[PDB]
Parts: structure tokens; C-alpha cells; sequence
């Protein structure tokens, strides 16, 4: 029943990912983003180890 | 102006590069040249002896 916890499970997720990226990219310079967008996002989403 | 700086940043370090490669050329050329003239002098002596 935990599955059906978040009622908009997709909405929950994008909401959270968009925000994480949106916030991490604001820190980053454009050129710096454009070259590393792969890793930039890829980190922003997951708690880097 | 933010892409401006990166656009000229490309410019610059590209012109720095072609300049470094430029060096390589004249640096090597000036030296192959010397090693040629010296080879010529190894002959010129013999010629100058007959002369």
C-alpha cells in the first residue's frame, strides 16, 4: 500500500528532479553546463558518491 | 556577453595554439636549415680544396 502513497507518483518525481537540476544548473555557468550537461544533471539528481 | 567571453576565449586559445605550432615550424625549420648548410660545407671544403 506504500506504492499508492504518493497519489501522483510521476508528478512527485518530475517535480523533485526538475527542482534538483533547476537548482544545480543555476550555480553552473552556461559554457560549463553545455560541455558537462551529462554529468551536471546526472549528479544533480543523485546524491554523489 | 557571457557567450561573448567564451567565444573570444575560443578565439584566443586557438590563436595561442596556431602560434605554438608556428613556433614548432620555424624552430624546427631554422634547425634543419643549419644542418643542411653544414652538410654543404662538408662538400664545399672539398670543392674549395680543388679550387
Amino acid at each position: 500500500a506504500k506504492l499508492f502513497s504518493v497519489p501522483d507518483f510521476v508528478g512527485d518525481a518530475c517535480k523533485a528532479i526538475a527542482s534538483r537540476v533547476r537548482g544545480a544548473v543555476a550555480s553552473v555557468t552556461f559554457d560549463d553546463f553545455h560541455k558537462n550537461s551529462a554529468r551536471i544533471i546526472r549528479m544533480a539528481v543523485f546524491g554523489f558518491e | 556577453l557571457a557567450i561573448e567571453i567564451t567565444t573570444n576565449s575560443q578565439e584566443a586559445a586557438a590563436k595561442h595554439e596556431a602560434q605554438r605550432l608556428e613556433q614548432e615550424a620555424r624552430g624546427r625549420l631554422e634547425r634543419q636549415k643549419i644542418l643542411d648548410q653544414s652538410e654543404a660545407e662538408k662538400a664545399r671544403k672539398e670543392l674549395l680544396e680543388l679550387e
